[PDB]
């Protein structure tokens, strides 16, 4: 009996460690004897440790995660794809946590519950990746969402943070209701919620004239929920406001991990299921809309956070082009894009968090940065050029695939849109470089140097961004492996 | 006919939820909607869910809403607005949803037209399933804690998040 | 005709929630209430289908969805409370400062 | 023995409870011909419906 | 598809489901399992049964 | 409760025990298992101590870190030992001990 | 179904009489403890006092203050009174003596209890008086707080019985009354019942002298009477529930032919009378808690103990395989 | 069977009529306290706990040890939450 639970050792450990940290934090934060010490950094270090131990347990036990698969079948499904997705999710969570300590001590954000909520949301996203039934998928999505709602409003006396939370909760709850409605329609039409059963029922028919309008609209509503989650246009406008109004570590965490989890869900639901061309057309139109709107709105922005939010919207458009084309290379390119975008976003938010120690808000606040911190201005410039997709930086992969699929699926309007939006993006990315290097403002802002954690993370992500294309084989092989494991 | 009565009550009570000028009144009508829903559940033979909808939706959730809305003391000027100018946008959105979504089951689940003949005699009775009948309660409890226990525990995690968030966002210790 | 009548009941509840979103631009508390109405309609959809299909999966998920609805309302009302506390008012013109 | 005054209202309450039981019990018995059976399940209902036929059609 | 019935016995449509699943588990073309699939879906919704009975009712209303 | 240990991906090494008992797995702990266990626990205690200095609770922080490390290290050692007995990990020692007792 | 209204009236009317005389019995017992005579002028031994008070109330002019919640103000007492009445549909007085033999009766009682709070809340809010509103909020919070412990004790009984049917709960005590092994649970249940019915030592609405205005202070004539009647009917119901769950309902004390001679309804009535006497006695014996103290007791004492009893009973019954 | 609910409805109708008769015959001759929200939240949580207890309590004979320990884990999570609330002062009304 005990050995059956080897399939959930990683999750058991992280949940138990989260409980231990909750108890530790609440017991000593309330201690008069110790004079109510702030425990955000102490619990943060212990939680980073817990995340790393979870990663060790998961990575080193790859076969064991598939033990007792028949017993666990109606609860979840673990395979190679989920293996790599969960490893990447844990790595992203560890990096995001490591970027938070200067924020904890200098702002004096003393709430250790922040770390606990991050860990519980990580548990939720882990269960999201392995979900193999509509019920499990919904429950894990809701756990993740509720944790985000709470942490988005963590600055509870701030107008901005409270506004972010309110908008997030209302729009999140609305989208979740729409998705749940879709799930109910699919169950009513097919008598099934398990992904295997849905695959068997729906395969071979798609729209064979006598199409289940119940099945067709259930798929549509579920897709609407998914598109809200990935911040695809027209279900996107929550994202810029929430990203800007939330505390910056929250914004960094939301920018990466939920995308990984929800894209795992989307792959395993749609790609593994079957209504077909309708849904790929959904993602096609949403990709085009996201690219165009992201480019234009980002061009309008004068503030750093909003610029990065709109940039992420545009990039999810680029990524969803891969899902749309419906090929093994499409899935592989989507995964490569997710990985590279995540690393670049981690780099960008490490810089943003470093600059938040002097309250960076506007793009113009970067003036004369090439004088006051030359190596920081260069590092940030490499990130921008990578965001623009200039070769040989890592960001060039997403552009290359966008056009590869445009000429592979046979889509020339898509190629035209890609060209135009890429040029617009390059303009608003090099505007930052111009501000740091070319401008001569009358008043300068002198920034405090970053802590060791962010400097090390920045140093590694900056080598990856510059040098990835010299040795890109491991990512290519692992992503091809994952794309194949979805069906075999 | 009985489903016509309950659906009419639900329709009117829901319109009152969304259209009452006073939010306390909205919470009270919401409570009427849950009562009607419980009636439908009793018609379906799901007495456990019928009672739980009273215990949780009315007994706990609506009470929370009422406590919060009552202490807010909202003035109507802060939330008033004329809705006559929304009739068209609601007309198109409602109709499209009406035409698509009230009739989605019609092609898959075609109704049996009631004829001028007693079909009740064609009801076949299998006494084997009637020797030991299960309540809704015990049928649900046979499954929640053993075959689908992981989802049960994840729901517990969701409730824990609710508790933590409620404390962290609102607590001001005296 | 039973199944079409049970489904249209839940359907009118869902459409009422949608209308409540559409008609309450100055009243975000009612917007939250409309979202609960939609969640109730989905829950009813699972229960009706469970009976119609003679299958228990609709019933397990209905209970879990009730748990989600409870947690959602708790957290949402906490966020409402803190927004009101910061502003002293619930009017929508005081929650529009993030834009662009 | 003055305390017996307080036992009269309590005795009246007890008699009231006995009435709420027995009156509803005897009315049901008179109408249905036999006392109410606790635990009437699907089997008992099917038995009564089939017994209507087996009696009336004899 | 689950097999758990609402009254504590095997679900009404579970044997049809299992026949369809067992067919699809070895037939490389789903068109070979079309008949079993439509039997499963007929058990869920009774569409063809009710359609035929409505035809009978229609003819009765026409000849009266 | 019906159970089935059968994994999706079969074991690539001889199966000494398909479903080893808890105490058998613990008694199967090797020197390398104990090294992993002790290293994880020691690192966790060290992190607890160092992160606890600024709040002033280095002792209790050491205890908390040590509890986390003890649980994680035991889970990791159990994972390795059970995987060896089940044939999922290289298990030369288990096979040698099995072919003799 | 044509005779169903006769059964319903045969329940409701004697219940209203029983409430009218419970008020008199409370006055009499309180007086006798206080070395005085209660009402003994209006009728012989004061037995006509309840009729006179009810007649006075119906002949009293209603006030209906100039509030903006004219409908809600009068409907709140109707709601609480109807809820107090409808719980008796599932109460069995003897074997087969019950209006509705609900299989889900325990959860139905819990639902009714949870619904009881709305009359008090609405009366406080609709009365247009800050004192009434504050008192109503405090009373509502107290009732919801003690409802948790009531529900957990219900779960303990349910674990022992294995069915939500009240008659089955009674007949499961043929071997032994549940109040013997679960005596601390019964004490907890009685105290929680006191708190749930806003009764002494938990009667905040009665604490006008303590600067705590009750939720019904603005009510006169028959709305106030409806609140009062619902409260006393709920006291009778809580006594009945204590009898059903722990004292074996209609069962005799000993399974002997001498005890089986007297009808089960009389056994049930006598146990209910004992519990009502304890209600009155407790009101006569002790002072009252403050609101904060009783809230602390609800959340810090009775909830943990109720949960612990749930765990202990379930674990013991599972271990030795004594489950129903 | 749902047959037993019909007397409850007729009982409700009669009780309502009695209420109207009794009530109608005499017509012939800005200080937000967060602690109430908090107690509402706690009641909601433990209300759902009782809800989940009911099927478990009637099903203990069939789910045996596995169901017992799964419910125990559920309770462990919720009781950790309760301990958090207790330490933070959510249960103190002074
Ligand atoms: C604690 C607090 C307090 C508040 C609260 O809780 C909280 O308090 C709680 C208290 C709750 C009430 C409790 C109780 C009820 C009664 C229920 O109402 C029963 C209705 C059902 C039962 O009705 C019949 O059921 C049997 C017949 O079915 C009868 O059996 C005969 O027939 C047997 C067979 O020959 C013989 O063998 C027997 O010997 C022979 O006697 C039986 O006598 C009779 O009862 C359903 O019936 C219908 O359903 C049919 C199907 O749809 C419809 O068929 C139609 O459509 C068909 C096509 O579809 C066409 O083919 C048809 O031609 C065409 O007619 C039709 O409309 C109608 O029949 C309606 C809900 C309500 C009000 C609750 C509301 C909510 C509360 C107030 C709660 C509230 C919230
Ligand atoms: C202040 C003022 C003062 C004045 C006042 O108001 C207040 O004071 C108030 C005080 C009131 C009295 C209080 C109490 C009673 C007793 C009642 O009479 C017994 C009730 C009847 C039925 O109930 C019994 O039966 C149940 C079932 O067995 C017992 O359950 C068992 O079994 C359960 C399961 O195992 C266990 O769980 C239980 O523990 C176990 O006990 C239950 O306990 C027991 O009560 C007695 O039945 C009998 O009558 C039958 C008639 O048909 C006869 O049947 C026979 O004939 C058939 C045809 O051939 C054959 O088919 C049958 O085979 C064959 O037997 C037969 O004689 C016999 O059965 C008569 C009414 C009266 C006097 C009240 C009058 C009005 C007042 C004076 C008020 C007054 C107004
Ligand atoms: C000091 O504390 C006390 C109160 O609270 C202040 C009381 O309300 C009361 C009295 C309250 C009552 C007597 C209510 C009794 C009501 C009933 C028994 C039901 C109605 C009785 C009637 C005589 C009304 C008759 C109405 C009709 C339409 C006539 C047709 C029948 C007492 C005795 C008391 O001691
Ligand atoms: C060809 C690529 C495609 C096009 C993209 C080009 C992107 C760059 C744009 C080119 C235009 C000109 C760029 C000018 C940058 C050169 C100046 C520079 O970066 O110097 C840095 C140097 O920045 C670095 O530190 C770069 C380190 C990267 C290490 C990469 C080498 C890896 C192996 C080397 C091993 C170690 C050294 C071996 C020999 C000792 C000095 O930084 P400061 O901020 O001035 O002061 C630093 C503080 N302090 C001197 C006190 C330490
Ligand atoms: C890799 C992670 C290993 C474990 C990390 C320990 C978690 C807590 C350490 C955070 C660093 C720290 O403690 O900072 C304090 C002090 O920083 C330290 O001294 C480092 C503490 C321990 C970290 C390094 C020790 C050895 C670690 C080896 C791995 C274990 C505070 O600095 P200050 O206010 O005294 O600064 C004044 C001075 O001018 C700074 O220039
Ligand atoms: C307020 C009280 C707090 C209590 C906290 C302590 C207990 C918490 C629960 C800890 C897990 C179980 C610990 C008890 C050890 C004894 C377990 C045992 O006796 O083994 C039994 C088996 O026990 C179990 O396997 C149940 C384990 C409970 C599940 C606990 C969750 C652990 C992790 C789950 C991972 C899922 C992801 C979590 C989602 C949040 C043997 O039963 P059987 O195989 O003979 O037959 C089965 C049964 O009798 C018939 O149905
Ligand atoms: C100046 C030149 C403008 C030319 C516009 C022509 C648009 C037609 C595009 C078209 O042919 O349809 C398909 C895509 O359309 C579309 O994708 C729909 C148009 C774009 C959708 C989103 C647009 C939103 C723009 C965002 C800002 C709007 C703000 C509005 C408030 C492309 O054919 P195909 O590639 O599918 O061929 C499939 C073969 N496999
Ligand atoms: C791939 C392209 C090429 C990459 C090349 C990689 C080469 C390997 C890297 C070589 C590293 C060289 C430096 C090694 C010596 C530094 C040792 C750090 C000592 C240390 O204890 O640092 C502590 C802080 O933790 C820290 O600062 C460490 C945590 C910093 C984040 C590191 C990552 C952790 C999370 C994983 C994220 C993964 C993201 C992937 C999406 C305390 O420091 P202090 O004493 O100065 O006091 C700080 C005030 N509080
Ligand atoms: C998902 C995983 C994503 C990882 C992305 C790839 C790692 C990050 C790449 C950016 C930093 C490394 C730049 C590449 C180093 C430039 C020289 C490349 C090279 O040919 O050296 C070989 C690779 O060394 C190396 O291994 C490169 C240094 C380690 C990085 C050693 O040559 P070799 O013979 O040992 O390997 C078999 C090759 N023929
Ligand atoms: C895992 C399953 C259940 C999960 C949930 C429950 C987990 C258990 C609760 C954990 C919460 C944290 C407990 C913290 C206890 C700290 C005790 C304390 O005050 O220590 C101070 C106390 C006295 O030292 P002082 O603070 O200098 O006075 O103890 C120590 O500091 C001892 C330090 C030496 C320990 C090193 C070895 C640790 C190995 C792991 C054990
Ligand atoms: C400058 O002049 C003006 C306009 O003109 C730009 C206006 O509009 C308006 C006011 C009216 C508006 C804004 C209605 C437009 C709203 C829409 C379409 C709702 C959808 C929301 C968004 C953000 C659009 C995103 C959707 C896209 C891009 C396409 C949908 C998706 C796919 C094709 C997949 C005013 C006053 C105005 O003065």
């Amino acid at each position: 009996m005990f050995n059956l639970f080897l399939a959930v050792f990683p999750e058991i450990f992280i949940i138990n460690a989260t409980f231990i940290l909750l108890i530790h934090g609440v017991v000593f934060s309330t201690s008069k004897k110790y004079d109510y010490p702030p425990l955000a950094s102490n619990v943060g270090w212990l939680g980073l440790l817990s995340v790393l131990i979870t990663l060790l347990l998961l990575a080193a036990g790859a076969p064991l995660l598939t033990i007792a698969h028949l017993f666990w079948n109606n609860l979840f499904r673990r395979d190679n794809f989920t293996y790599f997705c969960q490893i990447f999710l844990l790595l992203s969570t560890a990096g995001t946590i490591s970027m938070c300590f200067d924020f904890f001590d200098q702002e004096r954000f003393d709430a250790f519950e922040f770390i606990v909520l991050i860990l519980l949301s990580t548990c939720g996203m882990l269960f999201m990746i392995s979900a193999y039934d509509l019920i499990a998928m919904y429950l894990a999505i809701e756990l993740q969402s509720l944790c985000f709602y709470v942490i988005a409003a963590s600055k509870r006396k701030s107008e901005f943070s409270t506004e972010a939370g309110l908008k997030y909760l209302i729009l999140g709850a609305f989208s979740s209701g729409i998705l749940l409605f879709g799930c109910s329609m699919i169950y009513g039409s097919t008598g099934a919620t398990h992904f295997d059963q849905l695959a068997k029922i729906l395969t071979g028919y798609e729209i064979t004239g006598a199409r289940s309008s119940g099945i067709f609209m259930g798929i549509l509503f579920i897709a609407v929920g998914f598109l809200f989650k990935i911040t695809a246009v027209p279900f996107h406008m929550w994202a810029p406001d929430i990203y800007e109004g939330s505390p910056t570590p929250v914004t960094a965490f939301l920018s990466i991990a939920p995308k990984i989890s929800i894209f795992a869900n989307i792959l395993r639901v749609f790609i593994y299921g079957s209504y077909g061309a309708t849904l790929q057309q959904i993602f096609f139109f949403c990709s085009i809309a996201s690219m165009i709107l992201g480019a234009l709105a980002a061009m309008a922005q004068t503030k750093v956070k909003r610029l990065l939010a709109y940039s992420s919207i545009g990039h999810v458009g680029y990524i969803c082009i891969g899902f749309s084309c419906g090929t093994i290379e499409g899935i592989q390119s989507l995964l490569i894009g997710i990985f590279i975008y995540a690393l670049m976003t981690m780099d960008a938010f490490a810089i943003v968090l470093a600059l938040r120690q002097t309250r960076v808000k506007y793009i113009a606040d970067l003036g004369a940065l090439a004088k006051t911190n030359p190596i920081l201005a260069i590092t940030f410039s490499i990130t921008m050029f990578s965001y623009a997709g200039i070769p040989p930086l890592a960001g060039f992969c997403s552009k290359f695939y966008l056009f590869f699929a445009a000429l592979g699926c046979g889509a020339y309007f898509l190629a035209l849109v890609g060209v135009v939006t890429s040029v617009i993006g390059c303009f608003y990315y090099i505007r930052l470089v111009k501000r740091m290097f070319f401008d001569t403002p009358r008043t300068w802002i002198l920034y405090e140097p970053m802590d060791r954690n962010k400097s090390l993370l920045l140093a590694m992500t900056s080598f990856f961004i510059t040098l990835f294309l010299l040795y890109p084989s491991p990512l290519f092989s692992v992503t091809h492996q994952m794309a194949l494991s979805l069906y075999l | 006919m009985i489903l016509s009565v309950l659906s009419s009550l639900a329709l009117v009570s829901g319109l009152m939820v969304v259209r009452a000028k006073n939010p306390v009144h909205s919470v009270l009508f919401f409570i009427l909607v849950f009562c009607d829903t419980s009636g439908l559940l009793l018609l379906l033979g799901l007495d456990f869910f019928a009672m739980i909808f009273l215990v949780v939706y009315i007994g706990a959730i609506a009470v929370l809403f009422l406590f919060v809305v009552m202490m807010f003391h909202i003035q109507i000027a802060e939330i008033h607005e004329e809705v006559l100018r929304y009739l068209p946008v609601s007309g198109i959105i409602g109709l499209i949803f009406w035409w698509e979504m009230f009739f989605i089951l019609d092609n898959e689940s075609i109704p049996l037209l009631p004829t001028q003949r007693n079909t009740t005699s064609l009801r076949y009775t299998v006494y084997a399933g009637k020797v030991r009948s299960w309540t809704n309660l015990e049928t649900l409890g046979n499954l929640l804690y053993t075959y689908y226990f992981v989802w049960f525990l994840v729901s517990s995690l969701i409730l824990l998040v609710a508790m933590i968030g409620a404390i962290v966002l609102t607590m001001h210790r005296t | 005709m039973d199944l079409i009548k049970y489904f249209t009941f839940s359907m009118i509840i869902f459409i009422l929630g949608i209308w409540g979103i559409l008609l309450n631009r100055r009243n975000i508390l009612i917007m939250l209430m409309s979202i609960e109405l939609m969640l109730l309609a989905v829950n009813l959809n699972f229960l009706v289908f469970s009976v119609s299909l003679d299958d228990m999966m609709g019933q397990v998920f209905a209970l879990l969805v009730l748990t989600v609805a409870a947690a959602e309302s708790a957290i949402g009302l906490a966020i409402f409370v803190i927004t009101f506390r910061v502003r002293g008012t619930i009017a929508v013109e005081f929650i529009n400062s993030i834009q662009g | 023995l003055v305390w017996l005054e307080a036992m009269l209202p309590l005795g009246i309450i007890g008699g009231m409870l006995c009435i709420m039981g027995n009156s509803q019990y005897y009315i049901h018995k008179a109408y249905h011909g036999r006392p109410k059976h606790i635990g009437h399940d699907e089997w008992d209902v099917a038995m009564e419906r089939r017994d209507k036929k087996v009696v009336e059609k004899a | 598809a689950s097999g758990w019935g609402i009254t504590g016995n095997k679900g009404r449509c579970y044997d049809f489901w299992m026949d369809f699943s067992e067919c699809m588990s070895h037939c490389r073309e789903p068109k070979d399992c079309t008949l079993l699939r439509e039997d499963y879906l007929e058990c869920l919704h009774h569409s063809k049964e009710f359609q035929r009975r409505n035809r009978i009712y229609k003819e009765e209303q026409r000849k009266l | 409760m019906n159970t089935d240990i059968t994994a999706l991906e079969k074991a690539q090494y001889p199966v000494v025990d398909r479903n080893p008992a808890f105490t058998k797995v613990v008694g199967n702990f090797s020197t390398l298992d104990y090294l992993r266990f002790s290293t994880i626990t020691g690192i966790s205690v060290t992190v607890g101590y160092l992160s606890g200095i600024k709040p002033g609770i280095k002792g209790p922080s050491m205890v908390t870190g040590g509890l986390i490390g003890l649980m994680g290290g035991f889970m990791y050692a159990y994972q390795n030992s059970a995987g060896r007995l089940m044939g999922f990990f290289p298990n030369d020692g288990e096979v040698a001990s099995y072919q003799k007792r | 179904y044509i005779a169903v209204p006769a059964e319903i009236l045969g329940i409701i009317l004697p219940l209203l009489l029983g409430v009218a005389f419970l008020v008199l019995a409370e006055r009499k017992v309180m007086a006798f403890v206080q070395r005085r005579k209660g009402p003994d002028v209006v009728g012989s031994f004061g037995l006509l006092q309840p009729l006179a008070d009810g007649l006075k109330l119906i002949l009293k002019e209603p006030i209906s203050p100039s509030s903006a919640n004219f409908f809600l103000f009068r409907m709140a007492p109707v709601a609480t009174f109807m809820l107090s009445l409808v719980a008796w549909a599932v109460v069995p007085f003897d074997y087969g003596m019950v209006l509705s033999d609900l299989n889900i009766g325990l959860l139905y009682l819990f639902a009714i209890s949870s619904l009881g709070v709305y009359g008090i809340i609405i009366a406080g809010r609709s009365s247009n008086s800050k004192y009434a509103f504050l008192g109503a909020l405090r009373s509502a919070a107290q009732m919801v707080s003690y409802e948790v412990s009531i529900g957990l004790i219900l779960i303990t009984v349910l674990i022992c019985v294995g069915s939500c049917n009240l008659s089955e709960i009674v007949m499961a005590q043929k071997q032994i009354w549940f109040g013997i092994p679960l005596f601390p649970v019964l004490v907890m249940f009685f105290i929680s019942c006191l708190a749930e019915t806003n009764r002494a030592p938990f009667d905040l609405p009665e604490a006008e002298a303590e600067l705590v205005a009750g939720y019904n202070v603005e009510y006169s004539s028959m709305g106030f009477a409806l609140f009062f009647l619902g409260e006393y009917a709920n006291m009778i119901l809580m006594s009945g529930l204590c009898t059903l769950f722990f004292l074996g309902g209609w069962l005799p004390i000993l399974d002997l032919p001498i005890f089986k001679k007297i009808p089960g309804s009389i056994w049930f009535s006598i146990k209910v009378l004992f519990f009502l006497f304890l209600y009155i006695w407790v009101r006569a014996a002790f002072p009252r808690y403050r609101y904060d103290q009783l809230m602390g007791l609800g959340w810090k004492v009775f909830l943990p103990l109720s949960l612990a009893w749930v765990v202990s009973v379930s674990g013991l019954l599972v271990t030795f395989q004594w489950l129903p | 069977m749902m047959l037993e609910f019909a007397p409850i409805f007729i009982y409700l109708v009669i009780s309502l009529l009695v209420s109207l008769i009794l009530l109608g015959v005499p017509f012939l001759f800005s200080r937000f306290d967060i602690r109430f929200y908090l107690v509402s939240i706690l009641f909601l949580i433990f209300d759902l706990e009782v809800t989940f207890f009911f099927p478990w309590a009637v099903s203990l004979n069939k789910i045996d040890l596995f169901g017992f320990w799964s419910m125990m884990a559920f309770l462990f999570i919720l009781t950790i939450g309760f301990l958090y609330e207790w330490k933070r002062g959510a249960l103190d009304w002074e």
